[PDB]
Parts: structure tokens; sequence; C-alpha cells
């Protein structure tokens, strides 16, 4: 590892998330100071683009959209809100505000651009929302009530090319994009979710191996890999990898990667899927690699 | 005050309280998240790796003039030894079935093995590719035979070549060992030479030391089995007679080596282990030269060596374990790791196993830990697999190929060789994964600034790798949306052949400013390539927009030409018909801005003046005065029915009326003469 | 008593930025008791700590910095007593966050 | 899903919200229950009625695309849409036979405001708030090819969209030349009244389309025959048969060679002339079948 930049992010209070754009040209950061702060970071510089104040509580996650839709950012808060923000002519204003949750919204994640411009959001009431851009400023909103018991903590989408799921298609038709996502919660469950032929959303599969509240869950990008893979982390300090080795079997295997001395907070996949980052309760990140023997090895200690 | 730091976690009032769900500042008020970026970049907020770092996963400390050649030369070798197939929407790259690549790599590493600071890794790659030259490459001995070379001759030349490699892997340590031992003990120096097969130098040093009947004994040991059996008896006799214990243990070690005895048991109950203190290569070389006949295989020497370093029920261990060159000398007695059921070994040992057994493992062979002190260096791992795949080894898993190709493509993205990350991802047999992996990567790395470096990578990808150029410009259009340039968005969307997106952008952002600056010949460059019937019959609203701007330009061009050449009445009939076709169509343009409304009115003032010059060339004077044709002699009767349709403001239209009353009053002042 | 109804944490950030440590100790002494319902209406809070309400929040980042900003002057017995006035009250609060959490979990498991 | 009322689930949801026991979430919905309320309020239905309306509108379009407009009316009547069952009559041509002095009494037919009704149906075709299938239903009865082609997703549907509007446009041109109406102050659109039509033109516009399916179907053997039989052009059809034989003789479908033979025998039986060198070579190819 080597440092490029050491951004002085002007936040007065605890930072909860730090995410770049699809190209690594910009940085967004959110905090207990009711702000999301956007920077230019090109060539190791720093320039503040915006102090996006306009949540009323602590902000718990940020997510950039795919550049195919233009310069769009989402963020979620303790105040029950999800706000969507956009850069047009070079200025930032609010482009949606969704308050349709019954407690703190702890996570947000965008769909693969192949599904359309769709956002997912997970809430402390136990629900999940999906927000689909319909056109001309408008949004459809679906609310999966009671998606987790006790509370919902994290949401992450499946990549739009599921491995193997193309073999039966004769040349000249479109792929039938089977929209899916994963979510974690205070019921100790990870759950997999799918859209059905009526446009309703359904609990497809459960993943049960943590002995404590699941903090986070992330799906691996299907770049080069012929398997479908997920990481998830917990309040008992575990990290599990989960493989699905046949997309027609829909069958998943839990592989313990590590168990730390305290909580694990977040799990984050490399843009080439081959490496995992893991945020530890002793304020550290650790970095993890799959070998050709399929074993998970640390690269930070 | 000054602000204080974030209080370290063991002094937080939140310490241990992460389960107190009713207070969100206990449940999440000390949590954080982290974000990856391209080139293996990370955004962070922890204790060491308020603030955020930007970080990179990167291999070594940047000599770009040196580091890059250890990727680029192997890649410009492999790109000679695969075929590119173009029968799918995304091309496929497939190995050339054969042997040549082993020599391309072996002679490249022979050049590279000198001055370069990666010298430990480059010399281990030299051992691996000269082992591939010893085990599957040929160009010299077998290749002299004008007949199909029998398996027996192949097995023998493979042993003759490996019976060079096991000396070349030993010489520099023998030459240091001899430089030290020669002046203190010539017996250890003679033994060191013999452990590298240097029997000529061992005999020479024994004639130099005063050990002439040792030199004579050594000089004959290159064939006759009788001397191996005569020393076997002589050692049995010296032991039984208790005369061994008056001979040097160092000299008894030479006699045991020559007699083909890996361990000897003395009358003192001392044991002399002949392989003691040695490295793993000279240990295997003793099995190949001294413990076997000339007529044995590599696979029997390798198995007798594996029979020498493992636990049995009936023998002590006498050989060392095969380990990667970065773990040799370390003193590491690997203490039987209580998770790691597969003990680590050298890539050179795994290749010797794959030569001894065609169904031996490929996973532990291609894993970087067998090659280097770095779990991120797939440089040799991928180039070994894309030689084994060419040698028709096929028992790797598709997850393991996927992890190899994705890890090496990520190693190539991270240190900036993203065009070669595409070359690796183009060896993905699965078309649906291959197209998405290449288009997703292109969508990150294609720039709006068409630099010499972007142009070199774009020409490499299109002219070597056959990557469809449509996706380079799909990527540049997705980049042009993020960096707001709607000229480069229009142009890169047009470089992706969807007409209606280019046209309905041109008519709103490019047409009006181009007309306002008389930059016609530029606006024409978009419009005449949209105009062909196989494109324009797909364009919405074309005939009232793009065709109106373009017929206006082509009317100006056809007058720009008639103002320079002796053109015919047939061409001026055409020009009058083209102008008359244009008046009640500038009438019909969808003008969204005041610029568009000004472009429309200056096009109209230009057309009203074009119509006069076209008509005074239809009404030239009689042949009695050598004067130029007057645009003010044009009949009112042919002007007014078309000017009375042109979208012109008062400041344009009342001037047209002063020009029309000037020609009307001339139709009267030449009606009364 | 206007700004407490907008953000008592941005006020506490200001009071730490300006060394107003006794006003910060009594602001925290009000805010913790406003979350315990004794004055929630003066702090904008809709609902005080109950297993029948949204989950509550406090600026522990600023409270850890206030306890340090007091403790940096550990030669003064007043700074010690002002630190204890926070600590003793934060367990009187957190035993009730524990009970409210147990009362709530027993209403999301029936 | 609905089985006793039109928009039954939104009706149930409104009647449930009228009860003072409603501790439900207030999803934004229509508050009125006429069929224009979603477009007047710009509010949604609930998603069961919003599936049934989308199901029903495709079946109504599929029936009208099959001439079964009377079954589309019966399906509207069967699904409680007594209103949409009436809109599916408003295109009928006007007639009072009794103007000529009957000896008994005869019924008055059609719509004496058919022109204003077509203008109103064209307005229902062009707002993006209407479903593609409801826009296409009113377009296929008001000449709006421009809002009909957004649903025509076969070669046959695309030929049908041109021919259905070509007849409707030529009918409007004869009517608006022969029937002197008075004091009508609104126009039918000049893109449709000013439409020049020919058979050749329709079979160039069918090669100008972006719909790649239609561009691939407009190259298969029977769709080529169908173009030429509609044109009446036997001269170009025998050059198609020559353009096929000269490339494909040994590989042509045996039933297509039976058809090509029997179409030449049909033309000969009618005394219709063919390119007899090609007729000879089709017959020789079919003896060689």
């Amino acid at each position: 590892v080597s440092v490029i930049n050491t951004v002085d992010t002007s936040h007065e209070d605890m930072i909860h998330d730090a995410q770049m754009d699809y190209y690594g040209t910009r940085l967004a950061t959110c905090s207990s100071d009711r702000s999301v702060k956007i920077f230019d970071v090109r060539n190791g510089g720093q320039i503040l683009i915006a102090d996006l104040r306009g949540h009323e509580g602590p902000v718990w996650q940020v997510a950039w959209a795919h550049p195919m839709y233009g310069n769009i950012l989402a963020s979620c808060s303790y105040d029950r809100k999800v706000i969507i923000w956009r850069e047009e002519n070079g200025t930032w204003e609010k482009s949606h505000e969704h308050a349709g949750h019954d407690s703190s919204v702890n996570s947000v994640c965008w769909a693969p651009h192949d599904y359309g411009l769709i956002l997912a959001c997970g809430s402390s009431d136990g629900a999940i929302s999906l927000l689909t851009y319909t056109g001309e400023g408008q949004w459809e909103v679906k609310k999966i009530n009671n998606a987790h018991t006790i509370g919902c903590n994290a949401v992450s989408w499946a990549p739009a090319v599921v491995p193997g799921s193309l073999i039966d298609h004769p040349s000249g038709q479109k792929p039938n994009y089977i929209k899916r996502f994963a979510s974690g919660g205070c019921d100790n469950l990870i759950k997999l979710w799918k859209e059905e032929e009526d446009g309703q959303w359904k609990e497809e599969q459960k993943l049960e191996a943590h002995s404590d509240w699941v903090r986070d869950v992330a799906w691996a990008p299907s770049i080069g890999l012929p398997t479908s893979t997920i990481a998830s982390c917990s309040q008992d300090g575990r990290v599990f990898i989960w493989t699905c080795d046949d997309a027609s079997s829909n069958t998943w295997s839990p592989k313990l990667l590590h168990k730390f001395n305290d909580v694990v907070w977040h799990v984050s996949w490399s843009i080439t899927a081959n490496i995992l980052a893991v945020s530890g309760g002793d304020n550290k990140v650790t970095l993890w690699k799959e070998s050709v023997d399929g074993q998970w090895v640390c690269i930070s200690d | 005050r000054r602000q204080l730091g974030l209080v370290p976690r063991e002094k937080s009032v939140t310490y241990g309280k992460g389960k107190l769900l009713m207070d969100m500042a206990l449940f999440m008020g000390r949590s954080f998240r982290v974000g990856w970026g391209p080139n293996w970049t990370l955004a962070n907020s922890g204790e060491q790796l308020f603030k955020v770092h930007l970080e990179k996963l990167s291999l070594r400390q940047r000599k770009p003039d040196e580091d890059m050649k250890l990727y680029q030369t192997p890649l410009e070798l492999k790109l000679k030894h695969s075929t590119v197939h173009v029968d799918e929407l995304c091309p496929l790259i497939v190995p050339n079935l054969g042997v040549a690549v082993i020599h391309d790599y072996a002679d490249w590493v022979k050049e590279a093995s000198g001055d370069l600071p990666e010298a430990q890794i480059v010399k281990h790659w030299s051992l691996t590719w000269t082992l591939c030259e010893a085990l599957w490459g040929h160009l010299k001995e077998l290749d002299s035979q004008l007949n199909e070379p029998r398996e027996y001759i192949q097995i023998l030349e493979r042993r003759r070549a490996f019976s060079r490699w096991l000396s070349c892997t030993a010489t520099p340590q023998i030459e240091e060992e001899v430089s030290l031992t020669q002046k203190n003990s010539p017996v250890e120096a003679v033994f060191s030479y013999l452990t590298g097969k240097r029997i000529s130098e061992a005999c020479s040093l024994a004639q130099q030391s005063g050990d002439h009947r040792l030199a004579l004994l050594l000089s004959q040991f290159v064939g006759s089995q009788s001397v191996r059996e005569l020393l076997t008896m002589q050692l049995v006799d010296w032991h039984q007679l208790q005369a061994d214990s008056f001979i040097q243990d160092e000299r008894l070690r030479i006699f045991a080596l020559l007699a083909g005895k890996p361990v000897w048991q003395l009358s003192e109950k001392k044991q002399i282990n002949v392989c003691s203190q040695l490295d793993w290569k000279r240990s295997l070389a003793i099995h190949l030269w001294y413990l076997l006949p000339p007529t044995a295989s590599i696979s029997r020497a390798l198995s007798m060596y594996e029979e020498a370093f493992q636990n049995t029920s009936d023998s002590d261990r006498y050989a060392c374990s095969p380990l990667p060159s970065y773990l040799e000398g370390s003193g590491c007695v690997i203490a039987e790791e209580q998770n790691s059921q597969t003990p680590l070994r050298d890539v050179c040992f795994h290749l010797l196993k794959l030569y001894s057994d065609r169904h031996y493992d490929l996973n532990q062979l291609l894993e970087p830990r067998s090659i280097t002190a770095d779990p991120l260096d797939y440089r040799l791992s991928w180039h070994l697999w894309e030689v084994l795949r060419a040698l028709n080894y096929t028992h790797l898993s598709a997850q393991c190929e996927g992890v190899l190709q994705a890890s090496y493509a990520g190693q190539l993205e991270s240190e900036g060789l993203w065009e070669w990350a595409i070359f690796v991802l183009l060896h993905i047999d699965n078309s649906g994964i291959r197209e998405k992996a290449v288009r997703e990567l292109l969508t990150r790395h294609c720039q709006l600034l068409e630099t010499p470096e972007s142009w070199a990578k774009e020409t490499f990808l299109t002219q070597k790798l056959r990557v469809p150029a449509k996706w380079i410009h799909e990527a540049k259009a997705v980049r042009a949306h993020m960096e707001s340039d709607k000229h480069l968005e229009a142009l890169c969307l047009f470089k992706a052949e969807h007409w209606n997106r280019c046209h309905k952008l041109i008519i709103r952002h490019l047409a009006s400013d181009a007309i306002i600056n008389e930059n016609y010949d530029y606006l024409k460059g978009f419009l005449e390539d949209l105009a062909p019937p196989e494109r324009s019959s797909l364009i919405q609203d074309w005939e009232t927009s793009g065709l109106v701007y373009l017929d206006y330009i082509r009317v100006i061009e056809m007058l720009r030409h008639i103002q320079q050449v002796d053109c015919s009445g047939n061409d001026l009939e055409q020009l009058h018909i083209k102008v008359t076709s244009l008046c009640s169509r500038i009438e019909q343009i969808q003008c969204y801005s005041a610029k568009d409304r000004l472009a429309q009115s200056d096009m109209a003032k230009r057309v009203a003046n074009l119509l006069r010059v076209v008509l005074s060339l239809h009404h030239p004077p009689d042949r009695t005065s050598d004067s130029t044709p007057d645009p003010q002699r044009v009949p009112l009767r042919l002007l007014a029915p078309h000017i009375g349709r042109l979208p012109m403001p008062e400041d344009y239209a009342m001037d047209e009326l002063r020009s029309l009353t000037q020609s009307y009053l001339r139709e009267l002042a030449v009606g009364s003469l | 008593n206007s700004y407490k109804k907008v953000d008592a944490a941005e006020l506490l950030r200001l009071y730490l930025n300006y060394d107003l440590l006794e006003e910060a100790v009594d602001l925290v002494s009000e805010y913790v008791d406003a979350v315990l319902g004794k004055g929630h209406q003066y702090f904008g809070i809709e609902f005080p700590l109950s297993a029948t309400a949204p989950m509550v929040w406090l600026p522990y980042s600023s409270i850890d910095q206030l306890l340090q900003a007091l403790g940096e002057n550990s030669a003064n017995s007043h700074n010690i007593a002002l630190s204890q006035k926070i600590l003793d009250k934060l367990e009187d609060y957190q035993q009730k966050v524990d009970k409210a959490t147990r009362d709530l979990l027993y209403r999301r498991t029936l | 899903y609905a089985k006793s009322v039109y928009w039954e689930n939104t009706l149930h949801t409104l009647k449930q919200r009228q009860l003072t026991s409603y501790v439900g979430s207030v999803r934004p919905l229509v508050t009125e229950l006429d069929p224009d309320a979603p477009i007047r309020q710009k509010m949604p239905l609930d998603d069961l009625d919003r599936e049934d309306e989308v199901r029903l509108l495709k079946y109504l379009f599929t029936l009208i695309r099959a001439g079964m407009t009377e079954e589309a009316q019966r399906l509207c009547k069967r699904c409680g849409q007594a209103w949409r069952a009436a809109t599916l009559e408003g295109w009928k041509l006007y007639h009072d036979p009794n103007v000529n002095g009957g000896t008994e009494l005869e019924p008055v037919e059609g719509n004496p405001y058919r022109r204003i009704w077509k203008i109103s149906c064209w307005r229902m075709a062009e707002d993006e708030l209407f479903n593609r299938y409801e826009r296409a239903i009113y377009a296929a009865l008001s000449g709006n090819l421009k809002q009909l082609l957004p649903v025509c997703d076969t070669w046959e549907d695309t030929v049908w969209a041109y021919f259905r509007v070509m007849v409707d446009s030529l009918v409007e041109q004869e009517i608006q030349t022969s029937v002197a109406t008075l004091d009508e102050t609104e126009e039918l659109p000049r893109e449709y009244l000013g439409a020049n039509w020919t058979l050749e033109k329709v079979f160039e516009e069918l090669q100008a389309t972006d719909k790649k399916r239609v561009l691939e179907e407009n190259q298969e053997h029977y769709h080529i025959v169908q173009k030429f039989l509609i044109l009446g052009d036997i001269d170009g059809l025998m050059d198609e048969f020559s353009k096929w034989l000269s490339k494909s003789r040994n590989n042509l479908p045996g039933h297509l060679l039976r058809f090509m033979t029997h179409l030449i025998l049909f033309f000969r039986t009618l005394g219709l002339q063919t390119k007899e060198e090609v007729s000879i070579e089709v017959l020789k190819t079919y003896i060689q079948l």
C-alpha cells in the first residue's frame, strides 16, 4: 500500500463514509455534522466543490450513480431521510427527498446501470425502499415492509450479468436482467431479494451463519469470475464469504474468512472483485485476497 | 480552543456499547465505511492506513523506466503466440498450440538477468523458464532428427538438459563455498565441486592439494558401476574392522557420495549424511547423479528425493524440503501449520511434479507464493498458465482461471497498463463475461483529451486486439456526460452510429452558433454523413431541420462555384429551384433559443439576397453594353411571392421592401421608354 | 432556548470551539435529561427514550472531547467535579438505554 | 385480480381510508374514481388494479389488431369499463337514412361528431401519461400512425399500421371533399390530412424503420412475395426468383419451390405473363426437386 492524498475534509464531527466516483476523480464524505462534503481529488490535489448540508441528522452512507445518468449522488440519515443531489451547469441542488421511513435509514446502494437508475435504502424500522427514476424528475417508490426483524442495516445489488445465466439464449435476443440484491440486519440474517413477473419484490433465499447482528453485506462484481460471491460482517466480529457455485441451484456456501477481537463495521470489494477490504472495530482496515488454492489470505498485517 | 482529536477508543464513553440499539450514537456513533476506486485506489478514515486518505494497493517503489519492461516485454511476446478471433460481438484471444513461447521467454530472461534491481525475482523466473527449456522446450538436440523422435530419446534429452540445469542452479554457491574452503580444507572444496557435477575441477584441485589417489579415484567415476560397488565393499570393511574411525569424516562423506550412499553409519555410531547442510537443488542433484544409474528417469530421482525429506516409520529424514528461493537460508523449520494442509513449495518443484505426473495439481503451481515474496504478483502465474494451456494441460478450475485472469488484469489496471488488462480479459472464453469486462473497463479509462498516450492505446486495441471502436466512443460519450461537454458527447455518440441522438443535439446546441459565425463547412461535416438515405430515413424531424440547414449550405456552395466558373443555365435552373425549395422551409425550423431565431433570420436575409443574384443571372442584359449583371433589374413578379414567406424581423423585412419598391419603380421607369 | 430546538450538538461544537466548558457541562446536563423526557420540548425532540418511539442520539464525539477538555486541567478539583457530573449522569442515562433496548427487543421478538 | 368491481383494490383502499381506524401508511393514490382521475390528479392506482389495467389494455389492443373491435367492446363490458366500451364505438361513419323519405322508420347510424371525436382520440394518443396500448387503440381509430408504430412489434403489425392509417386517411380525404360540414373550427392534423400515399412508398417506409426485427423479416422469402403480390408487380417478383435461384438453387425450401411453381401455374392459368426464362428455371429446379 502507498498513500496518494490526505484530504482535510473540513468535517467538525465523526465521518461515517468516504466514497469516490466511478473514475476516482471526486470524493464524497458524510458525518455527524449533518453534511455531505464533495471534493475534486485529481492528481493528488484537494478542492472543496460543495458543503451539502440539508439532512437534519447524522448521515450514515453516500452512493454515487453511474456516469451514464450524469453527476448524481445519494445519501441517507438518522432523521429518516434519503436525499438525492445533482450537479447541473456546475452547481449542486437537491434532485429528490424521500422521507418514507419509520426510523433511521442506515444504508443506500445504487443498481447496476443495466437495470436502469434505481436506488435501494435500508431502515431501522425493519423495511427496505427501492426508488426507480421514471423520467423528467419523477420517481417510483416501492417499500418492502418488515424485510428484516429488529432492524435493517445494509443493502447491496447483484451485478446484472449473473454467471451461466446466458447459455440458453440464441443470438439476437436481449438478456433478461434478473434484478437481485442482498441485505443484512439485526435478525442475524442475510437475505437475498428478487423482482418477480408482476414487478413485486420477494425474499428468495436466507443466509444464516453469524451468531449476532449483521452489520454489513456486499456483492462481488462478476468481472472474469464464473461464480456468484458475497461478503458479510457482524457484531460478534466474524466475516463470512458466501459462494454460489451454480446459478441454477441457487445454493450458497458459508466460508469463514476471519473472526476479529471486536465488531466489524463494513465490507468493501475491489473494482476487479479479486480483493476485499474489511473495517475493524479497533478503527483499522484489513485487506484480504483469494489464492489459486481458494483460501483467503491477509495483505495488511 | 483548538479542536481535539477523535478520543482513542478505550477512552470513548461509547466503549463496548455497540448493542445499546435505542441510542444511535452508541449503536453506530463509532462506525465507518470505506470506498474503492479504479487502479486499486481506496478512500479511508481509520487508524493508520476530520480527514480521509486516498491510498493505493501497489507492488514496489516506482522505477517506471524499469518496472514496466517486466510486464510489457512478456506481453509483446505473448501477443505473437496467440490468435485473435472476430466471429463474436467481442473478439477472443486463444494460445497458439505449440512450444516456441518457452524459448521466447527463456532467452528474454537470459538478457534481463543482469543489471535490473528486481534481480532476485528475475533470476527465479530464469530458473523457471530454463526449467521449461529443460522439460518441454527443444530447438537443438532432438530437432536434429529428420524422423519422429522416440519417447525414449525425449526422456533421455530431458534428463541430459535437467542434468545441466541442476549444475547451473548450483555454480555460484559452489564458487563462493570453494573460495572460502580451498585455503582451510581442500576436502570440503572437492566435495562442493562434486555436488555441482564439477568432477574435472574436483580432480584438478585434488592434484593441486597433494591428494593424487583421490584425484585418480574421482577421474574414473563418470560411468563404471564397478567403482561404486568397490567403494561399497571398502566402506563395509573399514566399518567392520573399526578402521573408519581413523579416516576424516569429510573424506568418508566423499567416499559415501561416490559409493551411492546418502547416509553412512560409522563404528562410533556417528552418521555421515551426504546431503547435510545442502540446499534443495543440490540435494535433488545428488539423487539424479550419485544415488541412481545413467538409465533412470527424472521422476525416479524426484520420488527418491521426496522419499528422503518426509516422515516414515522406518527411516530418519536425510534431505531438506523444496522451498521457493525467497525462503531458502531463512532458518525456517515450518512447524506443521495447524490450518495449512498443503505445505508451500517452489514453482520449479511443482513443474517437476507436473512433468512426473500429467494430473498433478495446477493451483499450488500457479499461486504466486510458489514464485515470489508477494501474493499480488501474477506476472509469472498468468504467463505459466498461458503456456500450460498451449501445452494442452486442461485440468485447472474455471474459478481458478477467473481468479488468475481477474487478478493479473487488476495488476495491469493498477500500475496503469489498462490496455493490457484488456489483453488479459480477452482470453476469457465466456463471451457474455468477456464483452462486459472489456466494456466496463473501457468506460473507466477512455479520455475526452485524445492524447498521444490515449491514441497509442486506442490504436493498439483496434489494430492489434480488434476491439470494436464503437465501445471506445460509447465510453467517451459516458465520460462527456460526466464532464458536461455536449460537442464531445454529440461527436462520441455519433462515433457510435445512433443518428437521432446526434441530430436532436446538433439542432439545439451546434447549428445556431455555427450559422451565426458562417462556419457552414463545419456544420456540413455533421449533416452530409447523416444525410445518406440509409441513415436519414431513420432520423425524426430531418426534412424540416437538418435538411433545411444543409440545403441552405449547399445553395451557398453552388453559388460559391457559379461565381468562379462558366456554368450552364441547367445549373442555374437547379439553383433557382433549390432556393425556391428553401424559402418555405426556413419558415419551419424549431428555434428553441434567441440564437436559433437569429440563425433563422440571417439565413432568411442571406436567402432573399441569394434569390436576387440567381434571378439576375436568369435575366442578363442584351449584347450592347459590356456591364456586369444588375441584381436590381430582377422582376418584382418573381421575388415577392417567396420573400413573403421568409422569417425576417422589421429591420430585415422593410429593407427587403425598399429593394422591392426599387425594382417595382424600375418596372415602371422601363415601361414608359 | 431557540438554538437547542435546532441543534444542541452544533451549539456544543461551538462551546468547545470557544472554551465555554461550564456552559457545555450544563448544556450536556440538560440535553441528557431532555432525552430522558424532563425537557424534550426545549431540545426539539418529538419523543423521549421509550420502547414505543424512534431511536435517540447524543454527540458522544463532543462529550469525549469535553471530558478530555476538562481533564487536561486535572490539577483543578472543579474540572474533576464537572467531569463526574457528566460521567455519573451518563450511566444514569445508559442503564435506561439498556432497559429501553431490552423492552424494545421484547417487542420485535413477539 | 379484480372480480366484482372496476379498480376494486383502489376502491377498497379509499373505503378503508374513510374509516377512522386507518393506522395504515398513506400511499399517494387517486381520491376520485372516474377513469380520468389518474391523469386529472396525476396520481397512481394501487398495483393490483395497475396490473389489471395494463393486462386489459394489451388484450384490447390485440383484439383491435385482429379486427375483433366488437370483442374488445365485449371485454370492456365484461371488465366493468362500460365507458371504454362506448369510446370503442365513436369512429362509426354517420347516416340518417330517413332523410330520403322512408315508408316506415329506420335507425340513425354512426357519430355526427366523428371528426371532433377523432380530434379528441388523437389528443388521447399524444400525452405520455396514457399507456402505449391505450394511445395505440385510439390511434388505430384516428389515423395517428406516429403513436401506433410505438406498439407494432412484428413485420405484420408494421405493414398493418401503414395500411390501416392509409385507408383511414384516404377515407377522410374523400369525406372532407364530399361532405360539406359547416362551422367546425378545429382541424384534423395536417401530417395526416396532407398525407400522400402509394403502395411503393409504404414498402420503402418499411425499409426506413429502426425496428431491426422488421428489417430482418423484410428479407425472408414469403414477406418478399407478400410485398410483390400487394404491389401486383410480377416483373420484380420473377427477378426475386432469379436473384434466389442464381445463389441458392440446391438449398431452397422444398415447399417454397412447390409454392413458386404453383404461383407461376396460377399466373399462367389467369393468362398473366411471367419472365418465362425464369419460369422455365423454377420448373427445372422443381423437377430437380
